[PDB]
DNA sequence: GCATGCATGCGCATGCATGCATGCATGCTGCATGCATGCATGCGCATGCATGC
DNA sequence: GCATGCATGCGCATGCATGCATGCAGCATGCATGCATGCATGCGCATGCATGC
């Protein structure tokens, strides 16, 4: 029967909603957009902590430390707000502070419990999404008439309530038979994962600690595993520990997980996740002003890690790097590399693994590896494992994860053969293939990789050809796009500007760079001029018909480096076509690399 | 009330009647199709029926413009699917013709066992009829008489399978339809939403298990009354009867014990395979995902591992199956039935020359010159590289295979070998050679390995039963398998290599395993030379890794050298630049012909079995003794990467034999051998510069 | 170019979660039995009225 | 007015529905075990690769 609580808690949040008029229009539009696009949109709205904060600090703490009694309330009355606005229930979401309800799975204990939390850490192992009954429906053949029943669980609702397990229905009330209609029942989705405590957060030599999360619905696979998460929901406790009969066991306690509303991927460094970035119309005004200038390309340049001195060139290729060219594919199915490639061999105090860092971290996804770290099935994905249902599955590696991103690699030439091989195919195919027990797919690889390299000697000679010093196969070398080789050379006033310099450190931003790569990648998409196909045929006979000694072959693949390259000073232009500049500019880089 | 009623916009009356309209009435663009269907069924020619439903709605559309009304039978099809097989089942056994061929000694034991109860079940009905009668207590009599007598249902007496096929896309565009059921979708789209619809999925086969019995509906007989009793069947374990459940033991006080007969019994073959999704389907960073297909009556052996398919089936639930302890509700398990198959490359075995198939091959042939024309179509986007293309297509169509007898065999497939510098596209052509083949793989050298290749003992889920699951070389049987980076693999690999090139089988003889394995494919392998480019200093056996021996057995062995060229570097650099500027090649004078004509007149051209005259041979010996005798010298120089032998002879005749099948002859004649000379020769002209 | 250590897959022995049945001793609950109580009746006697006389 | 026979109300035994508990014996059930199966683990051997002489 009714409630008064109930019902005076309803009106308060239907008050709450009346005074702020951002989720009225919110629910306006989702409805909107689902009457004229009929995909479906999901019936959700969030809402801020902070704002019920400043309205009515009662009910916010009430919230906070008695969900199961305040929520239902105000899911009814944005229910019925969505209700008489237009010609499923509703659900909510909660996002702003949490204060000291802000916690991890092992500063989580029994005095939270019942409470609505907020938990960061590692996707560990999701499970397979399953469908629920929730009604079926039937047909008796001796009458015409349909039926139907419904289900419900201890799980689908805050409260506790007493059981009703209807037992499923093969017959009518008179005793006739009935016939199941699987296209008119209705089935929900589900799915359960587990929750751990981050890698770079947990102690060190200790076990770590993790939680169980349900969802439901329109949360079912908004996550997989190994991704840095961030789920709220309610910390709830089920069924009787041992409690009901006997029992005479006693180490058991109360089964308790987490039953959630709102998931959260975080983007971290060196993982699966990228970073994006909401793009506000002040940012447009300012980028698409940016791109009218002419030293735009060289501010853009300077602008990474300022505190290295020079290495220009490097700055101007990691650039064209990050904001690549154009794949292509062909009808017949053929497919054409699209990504750029960097190789830096130096001397041992150059500030390599410096940019390489500086790479890893601007990048809005990258992972990092090392000559030895990774070997074997740790960077192509080749392991194998399997499920406690039976089946065997591949779990992503180093280069799988990295699709569509970048990979750095310092102290490449510690590697072996065995993932040099490996390593060709994502190259150049940007594919890769297993063929195991059981086992026989092909996995995408798209991405782009920058390394560094020692010289043989330990520095690098002028008195030998480059095969002695670099000493890695002509193969090999040939997928890598551009090679550096970096020298110091003492020189009085080299040396004194640099010191200034070191000594200035030690007494355009990153993110506007990060906004300008994320706008130019998704939106323009250039195409080839003749003008430019003329300057690259012209530049690449030259090339290969010339008797300079150079430090890496010359062969089909730079030609099509060269179109990369064009493409992406394009890109960066935000112009779409190329010019002749375009392919001057990049001529001009893959001559000073070369030569 | 417990049990509340609903009310729906389905009348299963009003559908009835049309199914029977649709069934006795249909017409297509000679008697109503359907009826002439159950004829050739009821003759014992037919197991299985096909309904389309591009007839029905067809059928609809002609009872709508002409004024008349009509209900919407596709649409309920589509969204309850299963349903109606047994609405058509009960339409189609009220109109089946009476048999106009008698059952005789050279029919199946079932056709026996089905007309035994019709006439049982007639005998049943006159001997009540008479005996009511000769009581003295027509339609009433014929009412009374249906209601104290047992029968054998309608299910025990068929001897047919039914199953639906989609709307294709075709009419429903231009019907201004949209057909659902013909959309192909990833396992990852199909949600709980479309539980108990007829859906599409497109995929590749992973696993397929054995065909069983799956018990229907099982048999006894009682010894004590002489009925039979039938106990249906559904669930994955069952319970058997003990004692008689008949009107007559039912009623006495000595009840009969029940004996299995499986002789009486309802049987269906069963399969189970599973489908995985294409790599173009898969999200950006996650693993493909799987589903489970079942196949049951006559659709069964269609699928085998390694098929690119589109699948078609009613999606429905069944019983959960995880642990308990993780169990929130009414949890179920998902299942595809099947209802159709097709693939997306046709197999040659199957082949069949009809009308269609007729006037595009003579269209082709009528377009002349066939050679070269199939030649450059293959990878058109890569420039020049001509000879070693016709190698490649001479390698698609193959040689004849010769039985000798007293056992020996001789191969008649071809083996050719690419090595060449880096950068020059071997591996596009390894890609586009597997593509075209309709039983092609690909494999990269240590990403296989092992059982990776040969096969692995494992154990079979459904069936409770050890097998053995093929690997590269054996899911390639009959076709092509692409090996790349050849000179890079492990002895082992390289071994297994040998055999199947040798003689068409792997052997293995380890723990728990001592077999052979059938290997009938052709192999198409690429490597490098050992210091990266070719080294002109050094002799040709010094520039290789691999043994030369294992060199010798390919029937073609190209060299491709990059040696720069002013001239013909602006045409490579025109073509390719070209190539990415638009999506297409420049040339203009030729058109490049799809991948499905090429298949179809290989598929042709494979039926041909050209014999070999005598001129031909005088000219074969001729030329082997010239070469056999030219190669001595050569090799003494330590110029030749090995000397001629016999099977130089093998490779010039199956090469013969393959352009005489091309050029679809029945004999051999001398310009096949020159052509095979010429390419045998201008294999190597990449060593004289 | 030849010999040696190392790390990577085959070939397994062995412990342990899950899940189902079975003889038995346990604990509960209907039930036959014991019983008290207050209401209804079967009936006989003492009183007042009706009918001769 | 005087004497008899019958209704009538008072007084005493006795049967019977109600409603409570109590010792006991029967019956369904939780429990100790009895066991099969499928999975993972750790434990060596055969070996292909990298390093030094
Ligand atoms: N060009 C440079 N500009 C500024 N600092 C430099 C430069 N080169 C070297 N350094 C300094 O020297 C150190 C070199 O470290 P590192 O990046 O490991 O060099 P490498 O990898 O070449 O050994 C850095 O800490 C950096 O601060
Ligand atoms: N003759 C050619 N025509 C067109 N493109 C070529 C040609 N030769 C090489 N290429 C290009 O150069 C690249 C060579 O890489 P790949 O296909 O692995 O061959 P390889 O393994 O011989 O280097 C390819 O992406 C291809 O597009
Ligand atoms: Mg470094
Ligand atoms: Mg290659
Ligand atoms: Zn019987």
């Amino acid at each position: 029967a009714p409630d008064a609580v109930f019902g005076d808690r309803v009106r308060r949040f239907q008050e709450f909603l009346d005074t702020f008029t951002s989720y009225r229009d919110s629910v306006r539009s989702i409805q909107v957009y689902n009457s004229n696009n009929a995909n479906i949109l999901p019936h959700r709205i969030i809402i801020s902590l902070d704002d019920l904060r400043e309205f009515d600090r009662s009910f916010w703490s009430g919230i906070l430390v008695e969900p199961a009694y305040f929520i239902p309330p105000a899911e009814k009355a944005l229910t019925d707000l969505a209700d008489s606005m237009d010609d499923h229930p509703w659900k909510l979401s909660f996002k702003g502070s949490f204060g000291a309800h802000a916690l991890s799975p092992r500063t989580l204990t029994a005095q939270h419990l019942n409470k609505l939390v907020s938990v960061e850490g590692i996707v560990t192992k999701t499970s397979l999404v399953r469908p629920k009954l929730i009604r079926s429906v039937h047909y008796a053949a001796k009458t015409g008439r349909f039926h139907y029943r419904d289900y419900t669980d201890a799980t689908t609702t805050l409260t506790t309530r007493i059981p009703t397990p209807a037992i499923y229905p093969t017959e009518d009330t008179e005793g006739n038979k009935l016939t199941t209609e699987y296209g008119y029942s209705t089935f929900i989705d589900h799915q359960r994962i587990t929750v751990q405590e981050m890698p770079e957060m947990a102690p060190a030599g200790q076990l770590p600690r993790s939680i169980d999360v349900i969802l439901d619905d329109d949360l079912v696979d908004k996550t997989k595993p190994g991704d840095r998460v961030n789920v709220v929901g309610v910390f709830k406790s089920l069924g009787a520990g041992g409690m009901n009969q006997s029992n005479s066991n006693t180490l058991i306690g109360f089964k308790t997980l987490i039953l959630g509303n709102t998931v959260y991927p975080l983007h971290a460094r060196s993982t699966g996740v990228a970073a994006r970035q909401m793009l506000t119309d002040f940012d447009i005004r300012n980028i698409n002003k940016l791109s009218k200038k002419k030293d735009i390309f060289d501010i853009l340049s300077q602008s990474l890690a300022p505190s290295i001195y020079g290495h220009d060139h490097i700055k101007k290729a990691i650039l064209l790097m990050l904001m690549g060219g154009v794949e292509k594919n062909l009808e017949n199915g053929s497919h054409l590399r699209g990504d750029i490639n960097i190789l830096m061999v130096g001397d041992p105090s150059t500030a390599k693994s410096q940019l390489l860092r500086f790479v890893l971290n601007t990048a809005s996804l990258a992972i990092a590896t090392t000559g030895r770290g990774s070997s074997g099935v740790g960077l192509t994905a080749a392991v194998t494992t399997d499920r406690e249902t039976g089946e065997r599955r591949l779990e992503a590696g180093a280069m799988v994860l990295a699709d569509r991103g970048v990979v750095c690699i310092d102290e490449f030439d510690k590697m072996t053969d065995v993932d040099r091989v490996a390593i060709h195919e994502v190259m150049e195919q940007q594919t890769v293939t297993i063929a195991k027990a059981g086992i026989h797919t092909t996995l995408n690889a798209r991405c782009s990789v920058i390394a560094a390299a020692n010289p043989v000697f330990g520095q690098y000679d002028v008195n030998r050809d480059p095969h002695q010093n670099i000493a890695l196969p002509d193969s090999l070398l040939s997928r890598f796009d551009l090679l550096f080789v970096v020298t110091d050379d003492i020189n009085e006033i080299r040396d004194r500007s640099i010191s200034e310099h070191v000594l200035r450190t030690h007494r355009v931003t990153i993110p506007f760079l990060r906004k300008y790569v994320q706008y130019a990648k998704e939106r323009v998409i250039p195409q080839l001029t003749q003008e430019a196909i003329n300057v690259i045929v012209k530049n690449y006979t030259d090339l290969r018909n010339d008797d300079n000694t150079k430090k890496s072959p010359i062969t089909a693949r730079t030609l099509e480096t060269l179109i990369r390259l064009a493409t992406a000073h394009a890109k960066v232009r935000l112009s779409k076509t190329v010019n002749k500049v375009d392919a001057k500019v990049a001529a001009n880089l893959l001559r000073f690399a070369l030569l | 009330a417990a049990l509340p009623s609903i009310q729906l916009p389905v009348d299963y009356n009003n559908l009835f009647n049309e199914i029977t309209d649709f069934l006795v009435t249909f017409k297509q663009d000679k008697g109503p199709k359907y009826m002439a269907m159950l004829q050739k069924v009821a003759n014992r020619e037919l197991n299985s029926v096909i309904i389309d439903l591009d007839d029905i709605l067809q059928y609809q559309n002609e009872k709508f413009l002409q004024g008349t009304q009509a209900d919407d039978l596709v649409s309920a099809i589509q969204q309850n699917a299963n349903h109606f097989t047994e609405l058509f089942c009960r339409a189609i056994d009220n109109n089946m013709p009476l048999p106009t061929k008698e059952i005789d000694y050279k029919d199946d034991v079932l056709d026996v066992i089905l007309n035994q109860r019709r006439l049982r079940n007639e005998r049943m009905l006159s001997d009540r009829t008479n005996e009511i009668r000769s009581e003295n207590l027509n339609d009433a009599l014929r009412e009374v008489v249906e209601d104290e007598t047992e029968l054998f249902p309608p299910n025990l007496t068929r001897r047919y399978f039914l199953y639906f096929k989609p709307l294709s896309q075709n009419c429903a565009r231009r019907y201004r339809k949209k057909a659902i059921s013909s959309k192909p979708l990833s396992v990852r789209q199909i949600k709980g939403d479309f539980l108990g619809q007829l859906i599409t999925v497109r995929g590749i086969i992973t696993r397929v298990s054995d065909v069983k019995p799956a018990v229907e509906v099982i048999a006894y007989t009682c010894d004590q009354c002489g009925y039979e009793v039938f106990q249906e069947v559904n669930s994955r374990t069952f319970t058997p009867l003990s004692e008689c459940t008949s009107e007559e033991c039912s009623q006495n006080q000595t009840k009969g014990q029940l004996f299995m007969s499986t002789r009486a019994s309802k049987f269906s073959a069963f399969q189970e395979c599973k489908i995985q999704e294409l790599s173009q389907q898969v999200p950006v960073g996650h693993i493909p995902r799987s589903l489970n297909i079942h196949v049951n009556g006559t659709l069964v052996r269609s699928l085998s591992p390694g098929d690119i398919v589109d699948v078609t089936g009613i999606f429905l639930p069944a019983p959960y199956t995880g642990f308990k302890a993780l169990k929130a509700g009414l949890l179920t398990e998902t299942y595809l039935e099947a209802q159709f198959v097709r693939q997306h490359k046709k197999k040659f075995a199957s082949f069949s020359l009809t009308s269609d198939v007729e006037e595009r091959v003579m269209e082709l042939i009528t377009s002349g010159d066939v050679y070269n024309r199939l030649a450059k179509s293959i990878a058109p986007e890569i420039y020049g590289n001509l000879d070693v293309k016709k190698a490649l297509l001479l390698l698609l169509v193959g040689g004849v295979d010769k039985r000798v007898g007293d056992g020996m065999k001789i191969r008649g497939d071809i083996n050719v070998c690419l090595m060449g510098d880096p950068g020059v596209a071997k591996s596009q052509l390894l890609k586009a050679i597997c593509k075209i083949s309709p039983r092609g793989v690909y494999t990269t050298g240590k990403g296989s390995s092992g059982v990776g290749l040969t096969a692995a003992v494992m154990k079979d889920p459904v069936t409770d039963e050890m097998i053995l699951e093929g690997g590269a070389l054996v899911l390639a049987d009959n076709g092509i398998c692409c090996i790349d980076e050849f000179d890079k693999m492990d002895e082992s690999d390289r071994t297994a290599i040998h055999e199947v090139m040798e003689q068409q089988t792997i052997s293995i003889s380890k723990a728990g395993i001592n077999t052979t394995l059938n290997a009938r494919t052709s192999i198409l392998a690429a490597a490098n030379p050992l210091y990266g480019r070719y080294n002109p200093r050094l002799s040709p056996l010094d520039n290789i890794n691999l043994p030369a021996a294992l060199l010798s057995r390919f029937d073609i062995l190209f060299l491709m050298l990059d040696i720069p060229s002013r001239d013909d570097d602006e045409k490579l650099a025109e073509h390719v630049t070209y190539v990415h500027m638009h999506n297409k090649q420049p040339d203009l004078d030729f058109t490049p012909v799809e991948p499905s004509k090429m298949r179809e007149y290989i598929a042709y051209a494979k039926t041909k079995r050209p014999v070999m005259s005598e001129a031909v041979n005088d000219y074969v010996v001729q030329a082997y003794i010239r070469l056999r005798q030219d190669s001595k010298r050569e090799m003494d120089s330590k110029f030749s990467f090995g000397q001629a032998t016999p099977r130089t002879l093998l490779g010039i005749i199956r090469l013969s034999q393959a352009l005489a099948k091309l050029r679809l002859a029945d004999m051999v004649d001398i310009d096949d051998v020159e052509e095979a000379l010429r390419l045998v020769r201008v294999s190597k002209e990449s060593l004289y510069q």
